[PDB]
RNA sequence: UACCUAAUCAGAAAGCCACGGCUAACUACGUGCCAGCAGCCGCGGUAAUACGUAGGUGGCAAGCGUUAUCCGGAAUUAUUGGGCGUAAAGCGCGCGUAGGCGGUUUUUUAAGUCUGAUGUGAAAGCCCACGGCUCAACCGUGGAGGGUCAUUGGAAACUGGA
């Protein structure tokens, strides 16, 4: 959806948790025009505004699009706080960064068809998919055997909580209640909940 | 600022000179053949540790003796370019009469030395301030107080000629038997003449 | 055992009679890693030396900045020369970024839930002076209640 | 003939802008107070990557620069948001009730602060939930439900007036 470069998200960011290694090839040193000057300090609407940019790389939805995002980010009842991390891993990109189909977001959103995307019923190739208590994230009948659904099927061992993958199936039908603080913290989280709010 | 610290006659009773030869008549001939033997020698020594120099020809015992800080390959493994530099020295004249070495105690005291670890990172334009700010606290561990980076134009890679005022230290010159090294040496490795107002001391 | 920030050395080139004379103002925040904000200047030929000069004539400029439940007390502001700052409230278990004005202020104030807000300009010498002013003019929640006279919670 | 994993032909996210910047952004040529650039800056009388072409870069999103219209900007007839002096502030008017307002003890018959008819308590109303249209308009809950519709008849030693 941003249709660019996705390495300058740990550049213009503060909070990537894409990628491992990124600053091992680069210059981890400060911005890019005044890259090898000093650094800055994040202004109190800067934080909260770097933060909405840094999630702008990492979610597939951009201003406008993640709209539901947003709103359950903040109208909805519970540590508003913590809403940004809670009432968001709703995405179809989480089962493919659980089951072990994609490693990043962008390409977990192009995962919706070229991997698992029937979800014990109807799918869906949007970037965010209905997956509740009941709903199996698996693959189809002639897309039963995928080359990037089976690509690490043995390669990603570790798997996140609430979520299900095993060999040729990949259906996540586990807990439906996840962690609020199972996610990188590295943005605040009252100041996300009073700036939306505005 | 033309601070040259009158060091010619500042020593005279602790530093005299490097040549001695009781002479009047052979003395300029005897200079003639100093500096005769010191276009060959300078040339062997590949910018060795010299401090000064120990020719006393003076009452019959001729002989140009060459520091060369601790004895190394300069005189060859186990004294093998001393049986050749004989004919080196009959090639000039006629002189060669067994030229002796001395082992220089200190010899991180001179501006040679410390131009070789300091100032050799000047003969690529590299490191020309943060290195230089270096080597005077080793002088001072020595006992001794050390150089002081200056320049008057090309302060190191730059069209625009600079100068500066880092003299870390003084240098006394009030007395007149202040002892002061002052070892002056530049290098033309495709930059230009220029000269440096660099500042030393014991 | 102390959080000194050293943010800069500005240099001047006097043009005084002597040819060109050095003198590095060695800038560093005295801040006690507490939640004080610090700030002193020196003036020496030694930065090291110049540095401490200033911490040893500059430390009771601090302000005592005490937390609730992890989140800042009240949202004041910065109204002391040109550059200004603010403080917003964050979650106890957060963090801070880069891009704005000077770091050494809420990073001194160890509760990764402040951010630290100072647009006025880029000058180093009028915006950490209202960082101070709005320290100074915090509100607690005991400094509030003692202002009526009457309970704590009777005041919000 | 929506979302659509299906036939699985090959039907194309480009763009315009700041680029020394302010403000996340550039290299070579060509210019050289000629012209450009041109909110803030200013850059043009020679070495303007600020100019115009090429390789570009930061932004964002099927596009991009423009014109008139609220609020971030900031309290700025101050109301939270004005002085009774340099600031934003000395009516020279010395003699007089604009009812705006300036101790009078005690003392009053109840100007009064918190109780009382409550049924009603509805609402393109923030409905505590409530329905789906993937990107769009798919609407029942009058008691809950506040957005009611018990706040004295009342306890006087008391703004200006004794």
């Amino acid at each position: 959806r941003f249709r660019g470069s996705n390495w300058k998200k740990s550049r213009r960011l503060g909070i990537s948790l894409s990628g491992t290694g990124k600053e091992l090839e680069k210059r981890p040193y400060a911005p890019g025009q005044h890259g090898p000057n000093q650094r800055k300090k994040l202004s109190e609407y800067g934080l909260q505004l770097r933060e909405k940019q840094k999630l702008r790389y990492l979610y597939g939805m951009t201003e406008r699009q993640f709209r539901n995002t947003f709103d359950i980010a903040g109208k909805k009842f519970g540590v508003h706080g913590e809403n940004f991390m809670i009432l968001l891993a709703s995405r179809l990109d989480a089962v493919v960064y659980s089951l072990g189909l994609a490693r990043t977001r962008r390409q977990a959103r192009q995962l919706v068809n070229h991997g698992h995307i029937l979800v014990d019923g109807k799918r869906v190739d949007i970037p965010s998919y209905s997956v509740k208590p009941g709903q199996t994230i698996s693959v189809r009948e002639k897309s039963q055997k995928l080359n990037i659904i089976v690509e690490s099927v043995e390669i990603n061992n570790f798997v996140p909580e609430y979520l299900n993958f095993d060999a040729d199936s990949l259906t996540g039908t586990f807990v439906r209640l996840p962690e609020r603080s199972e996610l990188p913290a590295e943005i605040n989280e009252q100041l996300i909940v009073e700036y939306y709010s505005r | 600022g033309q601070k040259i610290n009158p060091i010619g006659l500042r020593v005279g009773i602790i530093r005299d000179w490097e040549a001695k030869w009781y002479a009047e008549k052979d003395f300029a001939s005897l200079l003639h053949e100093d500096l005769k033997i010191r276009k060959f020698i300078d040339n062997e020594l590949k910018e060795a540790s010299v401090s000064h120099v120990e020719i006393e020809r003076a009452a019959n015992r001729i002989n140009i003796a060459i520091h060369t800080g601790k004895p190394g390959m300069v005189i060859g493994k186990g004294g093998s370019e001393i049986e050749k530099l004989r004919n080196k020295l009959n090639a000039l004249t006629d002189k060669k009469v067994h030229i002796n070495v001395i082992e220089i105690k200190k010899v991180d005291l001179d501006a040679r030395l410390v131009a070789e670890n300091i100032a050799r990172q000047l003969e690529n334009r590299a490191s020309f301030r943060r290195v230089q700010k270096q080597a005077i606290t080793r002088a001072m561990k020595l006992g001794a107080k050390g150089i002081k980076t200056q320049v008057s134009g090309r302060l190191g890679g730059a069209d625009i000629a600079r100068a500066e005022q880092y003299s870390e230290g003084t240098v006394p010159l009030h007395t007149l038997r202040a002892d002061i090294d002052y070892a002056h040496a530049e290098a033309d490795t495709t930059y230009g003449k220029l000269g440096v107002k660099v500042w030393i001391y014991r | 055992e102390f959080e000194e920030r050293v943010v800069t050395i500005n240099r001047v080139a006097k043009v005084v009679k002597g040819g060109r004379r050095f003198r590095f103002t060695a800038l560093v925040v005295v801040g006690d890693k507490n939640g004080r904000v610090g700030f002193g200047t020196g003036k020496a030929q030694e930065v090291p030396e110049a540095i401490k000069k200033a911490v040893e004539a500059a430390k009771k400029d601090l302000v005592v900045v005490p937390r609730v439940e992890g989140t800042t007390p009240h949202t004041i502001t910065g109204r002391y020369g040109s550059g200004s700052v603010f403080m917003k409230p964050a979650a106890p278990g957060t963090g801070v970024i880069a891009g704005g004005p000077v770091r050494a202020v809420l990073e001194l104030a160890g509760i990764t839930d402040i951010l630290s807000k100072s647009l006025g300009s880029n000058t180093p010498i009028n915006m950490v002076r209202a960082t101070i002013d709005g320290l100074q003019n915090l509100k607690n929640a005991e400094d509030v209640a003692k202002l009526r006279g009457k309970t704590v919670e009777e005041l919000y």
